[PDB]
Protein backbone atom coordinates (compact mmCIF):
# COMPACT_ATOMS: atom_id res chain seq x y z
CA UNK A 1 0.00 0.00 0.00
CA UNK A 2 0.84 3.62 -0.24
CA UNK A 3 2.87 3.40 3.22
CA UNK A 4 3.99 -0.53 2.14
CA UNK A 5 3.20 -1.94 5.09
CA UNK A 6 -0.52 -3.71 5.48
CA UNK A 7 -0.13 -6.42 2.54
CA UNK A 8 3.56 -5.34 2.31
CA UNK A 9 6.29 -5.69 4.88
CA UNK A 10 3.51 -6.83 7.14
CA UNK A 11 2.19 -9.64 4.93
CA UNK A 12 -0.98 -10.55 6.48
CA UNK A 13 -3.33 -9.51 8.71
CA UNK A 14 -4.64 -11.16 12.51
CA UNK A 15 -8.12 -13.05 12.96
CA UNK A 16 -6.62 -13.24 16.52
CA UNK A 17 -6.84 -9.86 17.44
CA UNK A 18 -10.47 -8.67 17.72
CA UNK A 19 -10.35 -5.89 19.93
CA UNK A 20 -8.99 -3.37 17.81
CA UNK A 21 -7.78 -2.96 14.62
CA UNK A 22 -3.91 -2.43 14.78
CA UNK A 23 -1.72 -3.63 18.07
CA UNK A 24 0.65 -6.33 18.82
CA UNK A 25 1.26 -9.79 19.58
CA UNK A 26 3.93 -11.06 22.02
CA UNK A 27 5.48 -14.26 22.99
CA UNK A 28 7.98 -14.91 25.85
CA UNK A 29 8.30 -17.46 28.84
CA UNK A 30 5.15 -16.43 30.51
CA UNK A 31 3.31 -17.01 27.53
CA UNK A 32 1.90 -15.53 23.62
CA UNK A 33 -1.44 -13.70 22.85
CA UNK A 34 -2.67 -10.91 21.01
CA UNK A 35 -3.22 -6.90 22.25
CA UNK A 36 -4.98 -4.05 20.25
CA UNK A 37 -3.12 -0.93 20.83
CA UNK A 38 -6.45 1.04 21.79
CA UNK A 39 -5.15 4.62 21.49
CA UNK A 40 -3.53 4.42 18.04
CA UNK A 41 -6.92 2.36 17.01
CA UNK A 42 -9.30 5.14 18.62
CA UNK A 43 -7.72 7.98 16.89
CA UNK A 44 -8.32 6.04 13.60
CA UNK A 45 -12.01 5.05 14.56
CA UNK A 46 -11.96 8.87 15.55
CA UNK A 47 -10.65 9.74 11.77
CA UNK A 48 -12.75 7.58 10.00
CA UNK A 49 -15.80 8.14 12.09
CA UNK A 50 -15.67 12.41 11.43
CA UNK A 51 -15.40 11.02 7.67
CA UNK A 52 -18.29 8.78 6.90
CA UNK A 53 -20.79 11.88 8.69
CA UNK A 54 -19.09 14.12 6.57
CA UNK A 55 -19.73 12.39 3.74
CA UNK A 56 -23.14 12.11 5.25
CA UNK A 57 -24.06 15.03 6.60
CA UNK A 58 -22.77 17.94 4.41
CA UNK A 59 -25.98 16.85 1.73
CA UNK A 60 -28.75 19.15 3.28
CA UNK A 61 -31.41 18.26 1.08
CA UNK A 62 -34.77 20.48 1.01
CA UNK A 63 -38.17 19.43 0.53
CA UNK A 64 -39.11 19.15 -2.85
CA UNK A 65 -41.39 17.26 -4.75
CA UNK A 66 -39.44 16.53 -8.28
CA UNK A 67 -42.40 15.44 -11.10
CA UNK A 68 -43.58 17.95 -13.09
CA UNK A 69 -46.67 17.65 -15.18
CA UNK A 70 -46.68 18.74 -18.52
CA UNK A 71 -49.66 18.72 -21.44
CA UNK A 72 -49.24 17.60 -25.34
CA UNK A 73 -48.35 21.00 -26.00
CA UNK A 74 -45.54 21.86 -23.29
CA UNK A 75 -43.21 19.14 -24.56
CA UNK A 76 -40.47 21.44 -24.96
CA UNK A 77 -40.23 22.30 -21.12
CA UNK A 78 -41.15 18.83 -20.31
CA UNK A 79 -37.75 17.97 -21.96
CA UNK A 80 -36.15 21.17 -20.69
CA UNK A 81 -37.61 19.41 -17.01
CA UNK A 82 -36.15 16.60 -17.89
CA UNK A 83 -32.73 18.11 -19.00
CA UNK A 84 -32.39 19.31 -15.69
CA UNK A 85 -33.12 15.81 -13.99
CA UNK A 86 -30.84 13.75 -16.19
CA UNK A 87 -28.47 17.21 -15.34
CA UNK A 88 -28.54 16.66 -11.92
CA UNK A 89 -28.66 12.61 -12.34
CA UNK A 90 -25.46 12.77 -14.21
CA UNK A 91 -24.13 15.07 -11.94
CA UNK A 92 -25.11 12.99 -9.06
CA UNK A 93 -23.53 9.98 -9.81
CA UNK A 94 -20.49 10.95 -11.47
CA UNK A 95 -19.64 13.21 -7.95
CA UNK A 96 -21.23 10.12 -5.86
CA UNK A 97 -18.89 7.25 -7.46
CA UNK A 98 -15.36 9.09 -7.69
CA UNK A 99 -16.33 10.35 -4.39
CA UNK A 100 -16.53 6.99 -3.11
CA UNK A 101 -13.35 5.93 -5.01
CA UNK A 102 -11.53 8.30 -4.16
CA UNK A 103 -11.89 8.06 0.02
CA UNK A 104 -11.76 4.80 -0.26
CA UNK A 105 -8.41 4.95 -1.23
CA UNK A 106 -7.57 7.18 1.00
CA UNK A 107 -8.82 5.31 3.75
CA UNK A 108 -6.90 2.50 2.91
CA UNK A 109 -3.92 4.74 2.90
CA UNK A 110 -4.73 4.91 6.54
CA UNK A 111 -4.52 2.37 7.64
CA UNK A 112 -1.76 1.38 6.25
CA UNK A 113 0.09 4.62 7.49
CA UNK A 114 -1.14 4.07 10.73
CA UNK A 115 0.67 0.63 10.97
CA UNK A 116 3.91 1.62 9.32
CA UNK A 117 3.94 4.18 12.46
CA UNK A 118 3.33 2.11 14.83
CA UNK A 119 5.97 -0.34 13.72
CA UNK A 120 8.48 2.91 13.35
CA UNK A 121 7.40 4.10 16.76
CA UNK A 122 8.86 0.56 18.65
CA UNK A 123 11.19 0.11 16.08
CA UNK A 124 12.48 3.62 17.56
CA UNK A 125 12.27 2.66 21.15
CA UNK A 126 13.68 -0.74 20.94
CA UNK A 127 17.03 0.67 18.58
CA UNK A 128 19.76 -1.77 19.33
CA UNK A 129 18.29 -3.93 21.66
CA UNK A 130 16.06 -5.85 19.40
CA UNK A 131 16.54 -7.43 15.82
CA UNK A 132 14.00 -6.66 13.14
CA UNK A 133 13.43 -10.16 11.27
CA UNK A 134 11.26 -8.73 9.05
CA UNK A 135 7.07 -9.60 8.95
CA UNK A 136 6.69 -7.08 11.33
CA UNK A 137 8.24 -8.69 14.09
CA UNK A 138 10.98 -7.66 16.51
CA UNK A 139 13.58 -10.29 18.25
CA UNK A 140 14.62 -9.07 21.84
CA UNK A 141 18.32 -9.80 22.56
CA UNK A 142 17.05 -9.91 26.12
CA UNK A 143 14.93 -11.22 28.05
CA UNK A 144 11.03 -9.66 28.04
CA UNK A 145 9.02 -10.53 30.86
CA UNK A 146 4.95 -9.33 30.92
CA UNK A 147 6.30 -6.39 32.23
CA UNK A 148 8.67 -5.69 29.58
CA UNK A 149 6.46 -6.04 26.81
CA UNK A 150 3.78 -4.10 28.00
CA UNK A 151 6.22 -1.03 28.83
CA UNK A 152 7.05 -1.20 24.75
CA UNK A 153 3.25 -0.94 23.89
CA UNK A 154 3.09 1.94 26.69
CA UNK A 155 5.78 3.66 25.18
CA UNK A 156 8.11 3.58 28.01
CA UNK A 157 10.53 1.41 27.42
CA UNK A 158 13.65 1.48 29.20
CA UNK A 159 16.41 1.13 26.40
CA UNK A 160 19.18 1.27 28.75
CA UNK A 161 17.73 -0.97 31.50
CA UNK A 162 18.22 -4.15 28.97
CA UNK A 163 21.11 -2.48 26.88
CA UNK A 164 24.16 -4.28 28.32
CA UNK A 165 22.01 -7.82 28.37
CA UNK A 166 21.56 -7.45 24.65
CA UNK A 167 25.37 -6.25 24.01
CA UNK A 168 26.30 -9.49 25.14
CA UNK A 169 23.81 -11.85 23.39
CA UNK A 170 24.33 -9.67 20.18
CA UNK A 171 27.80 -9.71 20.11
CA UNK A 172 27.36 -13.39 20.86
CA UNK A 173 25.16 -14.26 18.36
CA UNK A 174 27.34 -12.52 15.66
CA UNK A 175 30.21 -14.41 16.78
CA UNK B 1 -66.79 13.53 -33.96
CA UNK B 2 -68.49 11.67 -31.43
CA UNK B 3 -66.80 10.82 -28.59
CA UNK B 4 -68.68 8.87 -25.82
CA UNK B 5 -71.48 9.05 -28.51
CA UNK B 6 -71.69 12.72 -28.48
CA UNK B 7 -71.10 15.52 -31.17
CA UNK B 8 -70.51 18.47 -28.80
CA UNK B 9 -68.47 19.75 -26.95
CA UNK B 10 -68.30 20.80 -22.83
CA UNK B 11 -65.21 23.17 -21.70
CA UNK B 12 -64.30 23.25 -18.55
CA UNK B 13 -63.25 26.76 -16.48
CA UNK B 14 -61.79 27.32 -13.17
CA UNK B 15 -60.67 29.97 -10.88
CA UNK B 16 -59.94 30.97 -7.13
CA UNK B 17 -62.12 33.84 -5.63
CA UNK B 18 -60.48 35.07 -2.89
CA UNK B 19 -61.67 35.92 0.54
CA UNK B 20 -64.40 38.56 0.48
CA UNK B 21 -64.31 38.92 -3.54
CA UNK B 22 -67.32 38.47 -5.57
CA UNK B 23 -67.47 36.43 -8.66
CA UNK B 24 -70.23 37.29 -10.78
CA UNK B 25 -71.73 34.09 -13.92
CA UNK B 26 -74.00 35.89 -16.20
CA UNK B 27 -75.74 33.90 -19.25
CA UNK B 28 -78.38 33.63 -21.63
CA UNK B 29 -77.38 29.67 -22.49
CA UNK B 30 -74.50 27.33 -22.79
CA UNK B 31 -73.97 27.38 -19.01
CA UNK B 32 -73.06 24.76 -16.80
CA UNK B 33 -73.39 26.19 -13.76
CA UNK B 34 -71.49 25.58 -10.39
CA UNK B 35 -73.57 24.05 -7.81
CA UNK B 36 -71.04 23.15 -5.10
CA UNK B 37 -67.78 25.27 -5.08
CA UNK B 38 -64.63 24.62 -2.49
CA UNK B 39 -63.23 26.57 0.14
CA UNK B 40 -59.56 25.52 0.38
CA UNK B 41 -56.26 26.43 1.92
CA UNK B 42 -53.01 25.40 -0.63
CA UNK B 43 -50.08 24.47 1.17
CA UNK B 44 -46.52 24.65 -0.29
CA UNK B 45 -46.26 22.27 -3.36
CA UNK B 46 -46.91 18.75 -3.29
CA UNK B 47 -47.57 16.73 -6.24
CA UNK B 48 -49.22 13.78 -8.50
CA UNK B 49 -47.93 10.10 -8.27
CA UNK B 50 -49.71 7.58 -10.71
CA UNK B 51 -49.00 4.22 -9.54
CA UNK B 52 -50.83 0.69 -8.40
CA UNK B 53 -48.87 1.00 -5.23
CA UNK B 54 -51.51 0.65 -2.26
CA UNK B 55 -51.63 3.27 0.24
Amino acid sequence: GLFGAIAGFIEGGWTGMVDGWYGYHHQNEQGSGYAADLKSTQNAIDGITNKVNSVIEKMNTQFTAVGKEFNHLEKRIENLNKKVDDGFLDIWTYNAELLVLLENERTLDYHDSNVKNLYEKVRSQLKNNAKEIGNGCFEFYHKCDNTCMESVKNGTYDYPKYSEEAKLNREEIDS
Amino acid sequence: PKVRDQEGRMNYYWTLVEPGDKITFEATGNLVVPRYAFAMERNAGSGIIISDTPV
